[PDB]
């Protein structure tokens, strides 16, 4: 395997710790958080942009179970 | 007790015609709690919440005496259901299944014998 240039997919994608590196922080994909440096493994963190609307919402199990 | 299906439009009054939006949503017949108030409540169920309106898993309540059923309000579009409230900011209803829309709707709903002696009963009862 290699690496090269990242290029923009749909939501809920399988990405290893090799494949977030390359994960860009653009305005058009709404990140904005305070840390401004990130695409390590984990769970990333979405600090709020504008308060007057929401960003988005995919429908998954907590939302109905908690 | 008895299960129904229905939906909900707009708020918006001018020609009295209201085009439903695909919302995923359910109400239930329960009279309360406690059943203390004397009267079926009308609920709605946390089914779907969609973005860019206001919604939530809000009660209604219903006062025997004023409100009248009317078949149809509607021209255009069938099966709307039309309670009439004071200042209580109405909530309009549809019939999920389809029956009807391919002739000329003035009394019909659902059935005209058959829903004429639902609300009309209801209305009179009160506990």
């Amino acid at each position: 395997k290699y690496s090269s240039k990242p290029y923009k997919v749909d939501n809920m994608t399988r990405i290893l710790p090799q494949q977030s590196r390359y994960i860009s922080f653009i305005k058009d994909d709404r990140f904005v958080p305070v840390r401004k440096f990130k695409g390590n493994n984990g769970v990333v963190v979405l600090r709020d942009r504008e308060p007057k609307e929401p960003v988005a919402l995919i429908e998954t199990v907590r939302q109905m179970k908690d | 007790v008895i299960k129904f299906r229905a939906g909900v439009c707009e708020y918006n009054e001018d020609s009295r015609l209201c085009t439903p939006i695909p919302v995923q949503g359910e109400i239930e017949i329960k009279p309360n709690e406690e059943e203390e108030l004397g009267f079926w409540d009308f609920e709605w169920r946390p089914t779907e919440k969609p973005v860019g309106r206001e919604l939530d898993p809000i009660s209604l309540i219903l006062i025997p005496g004023e409100t009248m059923w009317v078949p149809i309000k509607s021209s255009k579009s069938g099966r709307i259901f039309a309670l009439v409230f004071s200042s209580n900011e109405r909530y309009f209803f549809w019939l999920q299944e389809k029956n009807s829309g391919n002739l000329p709707l003035n009394e019909l709903s659902a059935k005209d014998k058959e829903i004429y002696n639902k609300m009309i009963g209801v209305l009179n009862n009160s506990s």
